[PDB]
């Protein structure tokens, strides 16, 4: 999964 | 409200007690007994509420999506019957989930986005919109589901045309929301080319703005702009 | 209790999905209804709910040690007072953590123990006994903790006393409860020459054992076996 | 802390 902050 | 007994800065010192012992659920209800308080919340205060919804649903989603694998793989061509149970229990978890972006729009909603009228205030919190309504569309099935993406698309929206009327390229939560709009359009809007050319150009302007900044400011605005390059790697 | 409406079959079901999907307080109800159907547990079923319960009490002792920590920095000299919030989230986690505790005791009271017949069953039940009743020691400070060590004790001396009888040295679950009682008498009982003893002289009938097993038996044996050393040389 | 099963 891509990376969210 | 169980915690409404309870002083606001109580609530601040456990919930931050309760991030040191790793116990997000307990952080999250402290933290929403302190929003449920009336008053505005500090920087550091929403990075509280941040961390303890995004760690309690983080949890969730990822046992969602174990469940919807195995449920998946159910309903491939030769696997034996075994009954309702992975969908009961997939549905069990993604209630809970919703239940949890629920109530975080909800603080938002009441009234966390309508009193917050500086742009570092409001674009987090419509940032925050936008990624729990990303989290319901996730899971969405039904006659709702392009309303909830468009309620995703539209939260993030309003924060991206704040965020470059008033913040700075390297601004970490500029950049955090578009890292995180940029997984909206790769994931859950099916627009991967929107989703590169973001966060292509949002690594492009912050570096390009590197030079004003001191070295702590370098170093927090550099570790977002590294995720955004560790997605357009996965991306290309 | 909420598990009443659910098939015995599905709750084991669903307690190996939530497993898979590491939600251990889901695992743990699920068990607990299974148990409540009042039917014996299987091998796998008793380890199920060994499993679950183990993950769930394990959370809470890191987080009441954390706490407890930052509790006794916070009565040193010099440390500035910060009213009662520590002492009252240790005792939230605490108070939680005896109600797990209390819980598993109650399963095995009603009726798990007096329903096992078969030393398998009966030594890993008491074991366990003894096991929950020392969690609740770990955390005692009042009128009854003497009595709280004497009900590991006490479990674990049966489970012992069985297990010697009825066990080969190489048995896991008798291994298991070694290293467990071992652990208690280091831990609670203030008494490490008698863990430290029983951790060599279990490893050493062990390892005199091992010869009589298969390849698949002396792998489940040597890796309890090997904790049994770890634990030696953290103590020596 | 010490090893238990
Ligand atoms: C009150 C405020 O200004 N909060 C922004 C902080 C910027 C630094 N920062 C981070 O870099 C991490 N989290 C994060 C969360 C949201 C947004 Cl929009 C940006 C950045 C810290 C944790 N690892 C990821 C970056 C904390 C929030
Ligand atoms: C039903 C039954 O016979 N259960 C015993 C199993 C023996 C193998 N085993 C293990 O080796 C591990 N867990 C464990 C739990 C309790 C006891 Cl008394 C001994 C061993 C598997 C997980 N890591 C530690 C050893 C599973 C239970
Ligand atoms: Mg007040
Ligand atoms: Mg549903
Ligand atoms: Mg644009
Ligand atoms: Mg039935
Ligand atoms: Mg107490
Ligand atoms: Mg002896």
């Amino acid at each position: 999964f891509p990376a969210t902050v | 409200g169980a915690m409404g007994s309870m002083e606001r800065a109580s609530l601040i010192q456990k919930a931050k007690l309760a991030e040191q012992a790793e116990r997000y659920e307990d952080m999250a209800a402290f933290m929403k007994g302190a929003v449920e308080k009336g008053e505005e919340l500090s920087c550091e205060e929403r990075n509280l509420l941040s961390v303890a919804y995004k760690n309690v649903v983080g949890g969730q989603r990822a046992a969602w999506r174990v469940l919807s694998s195995i449920e998946q793989k159910s309903n491939e061509e030769g696997s034996e019957e075994k009954g309702p149970e992975v969908r009961e229990y997939r549905e069990k978890v993604e209630t809970e989930l919703q239940g949890v972006c629920d109530t975080v729009l909800g603080l938002l909603d009441s009234h966390l986005i309508k009193e917050a009228g500086d742009a570092e205030s409001r674009v987090f919190y419509l940032k925050m919109k936008g990624d729990y309504y990303r989290y319901l569309a996730e899971v969405a099935t039904g006659d709702d589901k392009k309303r909830i993406i468009d309620s995703a698309r539209s939260a993030y929206q309003e924060a991206m045309d704040i965020s470059k009327k008033e913040m700075p390229p390297t601004n970490p939560i500029r950049l955090g929301l578009a890292l995180n709009f940029s997984v909206f359009h790769y994931e859950i809007a099916n627009s991967p080319e929107e989703a590169i050319s973001l966060a292509k150009t949002t690594f492009d302007e912050a570096m390009a703005d590197l030079h004003t900044l001191s070295e702590d400011s370098y170093k927090d605005s550099t570790l977002i702009m590294q995720l955004l390059r560790d997605n357009l790697t996965l991306w290309t």
